[PDB]
């Protein structure tokens, strides 16, 4: 399993943003990462957010597990 | 009796989840180029560290240079692992005062042992600083001496002290807002606060600065 | 909180000092590239004197 | 304050202008959006959930970094300019090796 | 087993003197201790 | 009967950071006259703004470290 | 004994908020001495005070929200 | 009550730090203004002012170990 | 309750280090902007912080040995 975890952060790095296959990274895949957000984040050109900013909202959101538990404050329903 | 500010009693909780792969997480988000043009994401990370080894390096100036491709990874390490805390709800490893007593004490030590292993003698004679009055030896080497075992305490505790205070004030000034079911104008002078407040934090940078440069002043002045 | 015990943390700190030490080992450095702009001078204009002397 | 006080008031009606311009931009598109109702039921079912709490701290550390994309456009053209001198820092020495020789020969 | 040779160089130039976790190694075991001290007279 | 000794060594606590509320005064105050004689700020004058600003504000947050360990 | 303590654990943290008064003295009063030799007005030199009188009351408004943190 | 006067006891020697913690602020924002005169730095002018925070820091932790004496 | 006050007695006496410490702050920063407009320090401009240094830590231990004559 270690070389399946392994070709997932290779295959997504050259895929998400930078590497006949450096300049391929040099277009960049960042257009095919900009439709996320809303259009804002425009910068990415050459210092990269989409790059980045994929992985830290992934930590986010795995801390995110970890903390459900402890701060539950749901009622017999649902919010607004 | 206009605006009447709230608050709520709830634990802040520093817990302890498993942090051996918070620890390595910071070191995945550098990657390392084996060529010579890089793809604009890692060269703006290699110049990055291009400017902070010129500062560094210049005022050592001996065969003491050795020692400083090290400490431009102690400032990359604590760099990252205090800005990626500022996130939701990220875990910090420099929070607990635990490592930053591992991160002082094997450096500080590795200090007064490179001068007692070439020097023997006159690294420890920085105690003597002039010539010499007769009024004032006592006085003198009583008081040098405990400003020296300080710093190893005075390296650490300066750390952990402030990177989670910056933390409670994110939670308190924060939680004050969800607890502001009263009048709602105020409510957004309490978030205005806020998105200032993290600007200040984001001297977690700042304060790397001060753990580098006083450990190359605790370098250089014994060697 | 004031958190206790200690027997965490510290033992894999020490092992994140094997990754840092190998990223930051392997980095291009301008003034290392500009320390070797003379190496290929001087070599060559001594062998221009070497043929000075091969005729002369 | 009398100056402050006139500035604010054009820089109010500037931005009412704005939000017009994108209200039309907004009508325009109508018809021919498909993406956002696929995705907004999920945002509008986990919030029915649990996802309220003590982090409207969580928008203005997001807010925050939305103001350093407009300098991360200026951040490109020191990023382009950076190693431009290291790249050309490579192009004097295979310039001056080959013509310092020939000529010698 | 290649985390090894590419700085080996460096590891017996500066752990001369760097690697005296002997220090820190005796704190925390004395740490350690006092803790379960104090949590058996509760 | 602590319960108020709880407070007020927390409530003495704090006022030791009433110096570092003035330190900082001194070092924003003194850069400007730093500053005006010599317009160079993007030299090595202001990065002594900023490690004089952490160096006290380093002793300045660690006095309500001792704060919260008498409430908590 | 519970409003008895709980009044003189924040009157003794309000001391600590005008211990950053004396801080912006010195941030606005030293613009005085760096204007006169040099008046380049709106420039820097003016909102380097900004940066000296917003982060001194930075340290100013620090404690007030520690002394209603006590209040409760 | 050996405790509740101990939870006092440290609360008011908490602030000895605070003639530390404005004092390291006026010796840093002393060499923002010896280093805009003649900018001659690496010489005696910044290890006069780390030897300036040495022999003034040596006495902000002093006080607190005295408040950790009087506690444990 | 004799031991009480041997307790409370030291912990707002040790604050009298706290004046050594704000005054110590200026006179080794004092050295820093009089030693760049006349390079004589092996003179007395030293000596005269030496005196300035020692004569002013001399009211800073003296505040210290109350603490542990009180409490003795």
């Amino acid at each position: 399993a270690s070389v399946v975890p392994l070709k997932d952060r290779r295959l997504l790095e050259v895929k998400l943003g930078e590497l006949d296959f450096t300049p391929s990274g040099i277009a960049g895949a960042f257009q095919r990462g900009y439709y996320r957000y809303y259009n804002k984040y425009v910068n990415v050109k050459k210092g990269s957010v989409a790059g980045l900013s994929m992985v830290l909202a992934a930590y986010v959101v795995f801390n995110y597990c970890r903390s459900y538990k402890e701060l539950k404050h749901e009622r017999l329903r649902k919010y607004h | 009796n206009e605006n009447l500010f709230a608050s709520f009693i709830a634990p802040t909780m520093m817990g302890l989840p498993i942090v051996t792969l918070i620890i390595m997480f910071p070191s995945l988000l550098f990657p390392t180029p084996k060529r010579l043009i890089n793809n604009r994401t890692i060269s703006i990370q290699q110049w990055l560290i291009q400017l902070t080894s010129k500062q560094m390096m210049a005022i050592h100036n001996q065969k003491g240079q050795t020692w400083s491709l090290m400490l431009m990874s102690l400032i990359m390490f604590i760099g990252s692992t205090n800005i990626l805390g500022l996130l939701p709800h990220s875990f910090t490893p420099t929070t607990q005062l635990s490592m930053n007593l591992g991160m002082a004490i094997p450096l500080w030590s590795a200090t007064v042992f490179t001068g007692f292993r070439y020097k023997t003698k006159t690294s420890l004679a920085h105690f003597l600083p002039q010539g010499t009055p007769a009024l004032l030896i006592p006085m003198l080497v009583i008081i040098e001496t405990i400003s020296l075992f300080i710093q190893p305490v005075a390296l650490a505790v300066r750390l952990t002290a402030n990177i989670t205070a910056g933390h409670l004030l994110i939670h308190l000034i924060g939680g004050a807002t969800l607890a502001l079911l009263n009048i709602n104008t105020m409510t957004a002078f309490i978030t205005f606060t806020i998105l200032i407040l993290l600007t200040i934090l984001e001297f977690a940078v700042a304060l790397i600065q001060a753990y580098v440069f006083t450990l190359l002043v605790s370098l250089y002045l014994h060697d | 909180d004031t958190s206790t015990w200690f027997i965490t943390i510290t033992s894999m700190i020490m092992t994140l000092f094997i990754l840092f030490q190998l990223k930051i080992s392997n980095y291009s450095y301008p003034a290392s590239p500009e320390s070797i702009e003379l190496k290929t001078q001087k070599h060559s204009t001594p062998w221009e004197m070497k043929w000075t002397k091969i005729y002369l | 304050p009398p100056l402050p006080e006139h500035g604010g008031k054009v820089r109010l009606g500037l931005i009412p202008e704005e939000f017009f311009q994108f209200l039309y931009p907004k009508t325009g598109v109508t018809g021919p959006y498909v993406l956002g109702t696929g995705l907004i039921l999920y945002l509008l079912s986990k919030e029915i959930y649990v996802i309220t709490a003590e982090t409207f701290s969580a928008i203005s550390t997001i807010g925050v970094l939305v103001y350093i994309v407009k300098k991360y456009g200026a951040s490109i053209g020191a990023f382009a300019d950076k190693l431009n001198e290291q790249k050309i820092a490579q192009l004097e020495e295979v310039k001056q090796a080959s013509i310092k020789q020939i000529q010698d020969a | 087993q290649f985390q090894f040779t590419g700085i080996k160089k460096y590891f017996n130039s500066y752990t001369l003197t760097g690697r005296m976790n002997c220090v820190l190694a005796t704190y925390g075991g004395i740490a350690l201790l006092v803790l379960y001290f104090k949590l058996r007279s509760k | 009967i602590d319960t108020a000794a709880k407070f007020i060594g927390a409530g003495a606590a704090t006022v030791g950071v009433a110096g570092s509320g003035a330190g900082i005064g001194t070092v924003f105050g003194s850069m400007i006259i730093g500053y005006a004689r010599n317009p160079s700020l993007k030299q090595q004058l202001f990065s002594y703004a900023i490690l004089g600003f952490a160096l006290s504000e380093a002793m300045g947050l660690f006095c309500l470290m001792v704060a919260f360990l008498i409430l908590f």
